[PDB]
């Protein structure tokens, strides 16, 4: 079923499913079609805030039709990133986000392009390519970052 | 019957009113 | 005078009378359906402030612990200053 | 033709107990809109809380980051500690 | 007069009615 949204701004590119996914698998929809990950958003249809573990049809989500959904002010899981002047900033994260993804979010906070960006975790050098996973970097985990000199 | 009182705004209308000139109210309102 | 002129003459004035108090009762019973939709958005609101609620609770949880993370350090070097004192 | 009359006066006055009829529900229907609109006032309360919880997420991170700072300098200070009682082993 | 068909919800209404008997809207509303 072709559901629709509307919001604070708007925003809603192709969406498409039926009632049949999984509380989570709504919100995975919503994951390449409102931009926020899923620990993130709490939806609402009619006054009834469906967690996951409950068929989307116990209560039909109602096909083609504009909805309201509150967005969190955090997600799940943080990283703390430290800058060699000290300073901490908060990235909110997921285990399978890249060291990339990361960078991505630390230009986001502090205008310093990916590129000029060096990650450093358990006294090792991260590399883009890998998952906060793949290093066992963990909820409140911290790393360093460093500038390029080059 | 002749004119009749408002009962809401006591103005006084014509026999073949059935709403209050000045309130707009039904005689039996 | 002429009763049933006259008679003939109230009874349509009283349906076109009753026309247009319907006509006022639609816009009114629309008014309600606003409101209702605006009562509606306001629950969503309530929503949304329970959830900034408790993420504020979740983030303040978070700070909680990392505070006390920071004190049982603070009382582990304690221990070592006094430690090392007692050599000197 | 006396039954003529009577039919006119006996609908007129059904008209004009269908007027009364409604008005009374029009009465009934404005206090209506009274009471939503009041219900509806709520609502400014309802967001100065969400700007306050809001507000106090954002100051519980500040506060957090800057313990994790203070964390960090402990962690590294203990760090100098033991590897320096280490050196004796 | 005579018999008069409501024009919102199409009850058939009988000439002494000044409402409808279903919906209850006048008949010229
Ligand atoms: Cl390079
Ligand atoms: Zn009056
Ligand atoms: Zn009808």
């Amino acid at each position: 079923m072709q559901i629709f949204v509307k919001t604070l701004t708007g925003k809603t590119i192709t969406l498409e499913v039926e009632p049949s996914d999984t509380i989570e698998n709504v919100k995975a929809k919503i994951q390449d079609k409102e931009g926020i990950p899923p620990d993130q958003q709490r939806l609402i249809f009619a006054g009834k805030q469906l967690e996951d573990g409950r068929t989307l049809s116990d209560y039909n989500i109602q096909k083609e039709s504009t909805l309201h959904l509150v967005l969190r002010l955090r997600g799940g899981m943080q990283i703390f990133v430290k800058t060699l002047t000290g300073k901490t900033i908060t990235l909110e994260v997921e285990p399978s986000d890249t060291i990339e993804n990361v960078k991505a979010k630390i230009q986001d906070k502090e205008g310093i392009p990916p590129d000029q960006q060096r990650l450093i975790f358990a006294g090792k050098q991260l590399e883009d390519g890998r998952t906060l996973s793949d290093y066992n970097i963990q909820k409140e985990s911290t790393l360093h970052l460093v500038l390029r000199l080059r | 019957r002749g004119r009749w009182a408002c009962q809401s705004c006591t103005f006084e209308n014509e026999a073949a009113a059935v709403l209050c000139s000045i309130c707009e109210r039904p005689r039996l309102a | 005078r002429a009763v049933l002129k006259e008679l003939s003459e109230k009874l349509e004035l009283a349906e076109k009378a009753l026309a247009s108090k319907q006509l006022q009762m639609d816009e009114m019973k629309q008014t309600i359906a606003k409101q209702e939709e605006d009562l509606e958005t306001m629950t969503i609101l309530r929503a949304q402030m329970e959830v900034y609620c408790s993420d504020f609770h979740a983030e303040r949880a978070a700070r909680e612990k990392i505070h006390e993370e920071k004190e049982q350090l603070a009382l582990q070097l304690a221990v070592l200053l006094k430690e090392n004192d007692a050599f000197e």
